[PDB]
């Protein structure tokens, strides 16, 4: 979670604090006469050390999910909610729709190198795809039968991940193996529990947040 | 796999399965086994045909069911059973007693030929006791049971040929020829014993057995071409391999089954192949051949790895036709190990193995035979 | 549970209590044993008949069947595969596992009753045995099926009447055979029942069926050509519900509704008022209650006429208002001289959605607990229990299983799949397993060997003691001391190897030598179990060295064996006897030191001797015999002590 918060937060700083007084003395001798100097100094604090060490702590992450058993409710909600705050660390930050960003054309769109941001996300994903139908079984199977907060936690991850699989693996691997049809069969349940929110003193809300977790990720999945 | 074997549910528990025995001049499957059952309100013996209508269609799953030809009621539960030829069947009975049934062909029934009802009893008492394991030479029969007693008969006689009273003071298992005057037996203690039926004495000739704990030895068999060459079966599920001129202990130790090993079998015509039952519910089939890849003397290359077994064995014995069983180059021999049968049953009790074909038989009341062994 | 107001089945037995004589009776572990008995002798008959009869009433002869020993066998196998799957599906996926689960059960039933059905037709003399046989596993197979749609399937509105209509087609067969004898016939038009096979697959609601009858006769008469077209096109035209179509029940219903109103009109403008079964047909399409009741035959069962009355008046029918038309149908089909049967109570019971009464009149009516174990067992995996614990500490799940399980136990071959059922049985399955492992009729060594096993896995040692305890008695019984000796070590029973090993030694006292002795050479440390283990393993360790020539530490082991005070006093005389030919060999093998310590042995032994002798026994025969011994034992200890002191004193210069 502070590691999500510290990037964001250099993130927020923009750059023009770096230019005035006292490294000026030293670099007048060496003349070379050769090309303007312009564009390949602007993005070297997150991007050259960062990628090797992120990647090692989400194996480690989901290998950490794997061996917890489901006695560790409590462990799992944590991990998820930890897998939550690192997969938001490759988050592109929400660009403002100004009228400005469409006279970008086609062809600077198609020919901007690939964003650090699109980078992470993909090596990230060729990482899940690495543990293959063991993590996405855990994972389908917190979200339908899991406790509260796990059941949640797993149906936003579930969010996430499908956000991201272009290929649509997780979303072919949810229908084949009944999963998706569990999620939606289980509203005729969620019924009974959400009419009994209603009343004027209703019982602890969990049933609602259960709820807009599971109508979020089938959301999610109505979007392709 | 599992799509090697044709499974007949038959409504009682089956304790043997032997093929009838096909002549060597024919170039004839074996169509017919019969079956023994155990632990049944009226156990019998049966004779099957495996169904042959004549599929000329090369790529159609074979669903051929076993057919019951004939049974007879046996008195108690059926020990073991053996083909003495091929229209008469030895028994050995839970009540002591040697059976020979005649299968007449003709109108598809069986008949006692013979019996002896006291082949086996605890002497002083007269109390009969199980006539536990049997084995044919035609027209010569062995017999032993849980009186720890050998008896000798041929089919024609009505008397008992030989007794070897007190042969051993323990339960007998298992019974083969190692010869045609020499037998091996295994026993509750853990050991294989060798026997010579001319010796006037009740001692055995030879007593091998395992170095430490001693476990009972359920089965015994002996390699085809090979007569020094022995396999045994036990308590705890391992194939040993014994060469019963070569001192006293197993040449090999195998871990073959989780639980009893009930049956264990060289293939009769291509002895390279092993075949071991247990009450785990699993049939093995072993593989040795993969060492008859005739030397071709050509060409070099290095490298190490270390893995340490303790083996003495000094370094004089000529390059004579080395059995693959005997091997103990653990370069050169990779026994091949397939589990035949799909996970699951209940005890698989009796196998039976003739050309390419093999029938075993298990307490989940069922018989299951495949024709395509090799395949 | 008010104690049942019913009385009790009475089994009347065959020839017992002709002649007021007494029943005796004794349980067994699943049967009743009775036997006559002549309670009072007023009057010496010395030739009072024997009781010539004992009857084992079994409670169980379905568990006897081969034909049911594969349903046993295989329905083992669903259930194992069930509970080792139970962790790893959710939601959706475990829904359509459980139908899976469901249709494996019905396809063992209906694979059972083909087999029987096959040998029924071979067999006069039992043909009645499987005909009650296949009419019982009918009526299991048809009340599963409607448990699997209502409860497992949990079928909503609409989907609900295709599988109901199903379930009428999957056991209800009448109509299929009628049609096949009318296309048999030369002329299918001119046969009696032409128009039962119409109606029947209208009743059945197979509209493309009853169309293709109709085409034929539309071809032979050209009288009723047009109005066949009328009728055809009416069938053609019924609005069908389909399992995947993007129509609702809405749109269903008013399709439904304006289909109705076109057979309607029809029938009012006397349409087929020439052919009075086509008139018949179209007053069906209507939901017509006189003529559906007309055709009760066609139907045979109310239960056929409920579908029928829910295609054609009910067709978008909910879950909660089956019980209202099953109970309406049965009135309306029962409404003469006709009792409801017992499995008419267990359809209206499912129709109802009380599984606890379906569980109970499949209880009374069935004499194996088969049904209601595994229907229990995979309605419990769908959560329609609640956690209630009955009364007795169990839930209903795990008391059936429990009662099925036991019923398996009885069973001389079955018994191994009753101890997996019992695994699954979490608070008494442990204890139940115990209890009935212990009651295993162990017949032979195999079977014991397979029981140990079971309990060794299960870390039953109690058990395991309790059974090798069992089979070291019956080879004791048997006379195989060997064999009763390797049982008892086994079950590490210290005063039972005492007891054998005593045996042994009574034994070598009467023949001089031993029965079995290769299991006595490997005792290894299983020796240590009692001292006269001990005792017998050294004293035959002795006999082994002596027969390899080594005198030295043969003598050394006899004495220690003698000095240690491990050998019954009752075998001294014995151990004294077989010392004789080590004193009488040429070479001095004990020493002075150890002659005097074999003379006290035997000095010993004469002193307890004399304090054991009562004055009145000193008179027969058997102490002529030992007195002689005890002279040669003497005289061969005077010479060996001699012997030795003369050649220790020559070693000492």
């Amino acid at each position: 979670a502070h590691l999500s918060q510290s990037v964001r937060t250099e993130l927020k700083q923009p750059m023009t604090a770096s230019g005035l007084g006292q490294s000026q003395y030293v670099q007048m001798l060496d003349g070379s006469f050769a090309a303007p100097p312009g564009t390949e100094n602007i993005s070297a604090g997150f991007a050259s050390i960062g990628d090797s060490s992120l990647h090692m702590i989400l194996r480690n992450l989901l290998e950490f999910i794997l061996k917890t058993g489901g006695g560790f409710q409590r462990v799992r909600a944590h991990l998820y909610g930890s897998l939550l705050y690192y997969l938001q660390i490759a988050q592109r930050p929400d660009e403002p729709d100004t009228l400005e960003s469409a006279h970008k054309s086609m062809w600077e769109r198609l020919t901007a190198p690939e964003d650090v941001f699109s980078k992470l996300q993909r090596d990230n994903l060729s990482i899940f795809e690495s543990y293959g139908t063991a993590l996405m079984e855990v994972v389908c199977r917190d979200a339908c039968d899991g406790h509260d907060i796990g059941r949640m936690l797993a149906l936003a991850l579930l969010d996430r991940i499908v956000s991201v699989d272009r290929q649509q693996q997780w979303l072919l691997y949810l229908s084949n193996s009944g999963y998706l049809k569990v999620l939606v069969d289980s509203l005729a349940e969620d019924d009974v529990v959400l009419r009994n929110l209603l009343t004027p003193q209703p019982p602890l809300l969990k049933a609602l947040y259960i709820y807009e977790s599971k109508m979020a990720f089938l959301t999610r999945v109505a979007k392709s | 796999m599992a799509d090697k074997f044709a499974a007949k549910f038959v409504s009682h528990k089956i304790s043997r399965t032997r093929w009838r025995p096909v002549s060597a001049s024919s170039l004839q499957q074996p169509d017919v086994f019969a079956t023994g059952s155990w632990d049944n309100e009226e156990n019998k013996v049966c004779v099957w045909a495996t169904s042959d209508f004549g599929a000329t269609s090369l790529d159609e799953e074979y669903q051929g069911d076993p057919k019951q030809l004939c049974d007879i009621k046996h008195p108690g539960d059926v020990m073991d059973m053996q083909f003495l030829d091929k229209e008469r069947i030895v028994t050995g009975s839970s009540t002591g007693t040697v059976t020979i049934f005649r299968h007449h062909e003709n109108n598809q029934t069986l008949s006692v030929n013979q019996r002896w009802e006291q082949a086996h009893y605890h002497v002083g008492s007269n109390m009969r006791a199980p006539c536990t394991a049997i084995v044919c030479s035609s027209p010569e029969i062995v017999s032993v049971g849980e009186d720890g007693r050998i008896n000798c008969f041929r089919a024609e006689s009505r008397d008992v040929l030989r007794t070897i009273d007190d042969a051993d003071s323990s339960t007998m298992h298992g019974v083969t020829f190692l010869r045609t005057t020499e037998i091996l037996t295994v026993n509750s203690v853990g050991q294989l014993k060798l026997w010579d039926l001319r010796k006037q004495g009740n001692d055995p000739t030879q007593i091998f057995s395992v170095t430490g704990e001693r476990v009972p030895l359920h089965c015994v068999d002996r390699h085809p071409n090979q007569q020094h060459v022995v396999a045994t079966g036990g308590q705890d599920g391992m194939l040993c391999i014994w060469d019963v001129r070569h001192g006293k202990m197993p040449m090999s130790l195998l871990n073959a089954h989780e639980a009893e090993m009930w049956e264990v079998h060289f293939h009769p015509s291509n002895p390279d192949h092993l075949f071991t039952c247990s009450e785990d519910g699993s049939l093995w089939h072993w593989d040795a051949s993969a060492d008859s890849e005739k030397p071709t003397f050509l060409l070099g290359g290095r490298s190490t790895f270390n893995i340490s077994r303790s083996s003495i064995a000094p370094p004089n014995a000529n390059q004579s036709l080395a059995c693959a069983w005997l091997s103990t180059d653990p370069t050169k021999g990779q026994l091949e190990i397939t589990n035949l049968l799909p996970s699951s049953t209940l005890s698989v009790n009796s196998l039976d193995v003739l050309g390419q074909n093999l029938v075993c038989g298990t307490d989940a009341e069922a018989i299951y035979v495949t024709r395509r062994l090799f395949s | 549970m008010e104690e049942l107001d019913v009385d009790p089945a009475e089994t009347p037995i065959p020839g017992l209590g002709q002649q007021n004589r007494h029943i005796g009776f004794s349980w067994g572990p699943g049967d009743l044993l009775l036997y006559e008995t002549l309670y009072q002798k007023q009057g010496n008959s010395e030739t009072a008949a024997r009781c010539p009869f004992m009857y084992l009433v079994r409670s169980d002869e379905d568990i006897y069947s081969p034909v049911l020993r594969k349903l046993f066998n295989e329905s083992h196998s669903i259930f194992v595969g069930l509970q080792k799957s139970a962790e790893e599906a959710s939601g959706k996926s475990r829904k359509a596992q459980l139908v899976q689960v469901s249709r494996n059960y019905r396809s063992v039933l209906r694979a059972c009753m083909e087999e029987m059905h096959t040998l029924s037709e071979s067999t006069r003399e039992t043909a009645q045995k499987y005909i009650s046989q296949i009419s019982i596993l009918s009526a299991m197979e048809l009340s599963w099926n409607l448990c699997e749609i209502l409860f497992i399937e949990s079928a909503p509105a609409g989907p609900l009447l295709i599988l109901l209509l199903e379930w009428v087609r999957l056991h209800v067969c009448e109509v299929d055979n009628i049609v096949q004898d009318v296309l048999r016939s030369e002329k299918p038009t001119e046969h009696e029942k032409f128009w039962d096979g119409v109606t029947g697959y209208v009743l059945q609601g197979r509209m493309n069926e009853a169309r293709q009858l109709l085409a034929k006769e539309a071809s032979t008469s050209a009288s009723a050509r047009s109005m066949c077209r009328v009728l055809d096109d009416l069938l053609k035209k019924m609005p069908m519900l389909h399992t995947g179509g993007t129509q609702t029940l809405t749109e269903f219903e008013l399709k439904w509704q304006h289909w109705r109103e076109e057979c309607e009109r029809h029938l009012q403008n006397g349409t087929f008022s020439s052919n009075v079964h086509m008139e018949a047909v179209c007053r069906v399409l209507l939901g017509d209650e006189e003529v559906l009741l007309e055709k009760r035959d066609l139907m045979t069962t109310w239960y056929h006429f409920l579908v029928s009355r829910l295609l054609f008046k009910h067709p978008t029918v909910k879950p909660t208002e089956l019980h209202f038309y099953a109970q309406s149908s049965l009135d309306m089909f029962l409404a003469g001289d006709s009792c409801p049967e017992p499995l008419d109570n267990i359809l209206l019971a499912a129709f109802e959605f009380d599984i606890h009464q379906v569980i109970k009149e499949f209880s009374i009516v069935s004499s194996n607990w088969w049904f209601v174990a595994h229907l229990t067992d995979l309605l419990d995996h769908c959560q329609l229990f609640q956690a209630h614990n009955l009364y007795f500490g169990a839930n209903m799940r795990e008391f059936l299983l429990l009662d099925y399980a036991s019923g398996l136990f009885s069973h001389h071959s079955l018994w191994q799949l009753g101890v997996d059922y019992f695994d699954y049985c979490p608070n008494l399955g442990r204890e139940y397993l115990k209890l009935h492992m212990e009651r295993i009729p162990l017949s032979t060594e195999k079977k014991a060997l397979k029981a140990l096993r079971i309990c060794e896995q299960r870390q039953m040692t109690e058990q395991v003691r309790s059974i090798c305890k069992t089979m070291a008695m019956q080879s004791l019984c048997n006379r195989r001391l060997g064999s009763a000796l390797s049982w008892s070590i086994r079950a590490k029973d210290a005063a039972f190897a005492t007891l054998i090993s005593d045996r042994f030694l009574k034994e070598y006292c009467e023949r001089g030598n031993f029965t079995d002795l290769d299991l006595i050479d490997n005792l290894g440390s299983a020796m240590l179990l009692s001292d006269r283990l001990t005792f017998l393993g050294k004293y035959r360790e002795f006999h082994r060295m002596y027969s390899q020539e080594q005198f030295s530490e043969a003598a050394s082991l006899l004495l220690s064996l003698m000095t240690a005070r491990i050998a019954p006093c009752s075998f001294w005389l014995t151990l004294l006897l077989d010392a004789l030919p080590l004193l009488e060999q040429k070479q001095v093998i004990f020493s002075a030191e150890q002659t005097y310590e074999l003379m006290r042995c035997l000095e010993d032994r004469m002193a307890a001797k004399l304090e054991s002798t009562s004055p009145d026994e000193i008179q027969k025969q058997d102490s002529s015999i030992d007195n002689t011994k005890v002279e040669m034992l003497r005289l061969a200890l005077a010479r060996n002590l001699a012997r030795a002191i003369v050649t220790e004193g020559a070693l000492q210069e």
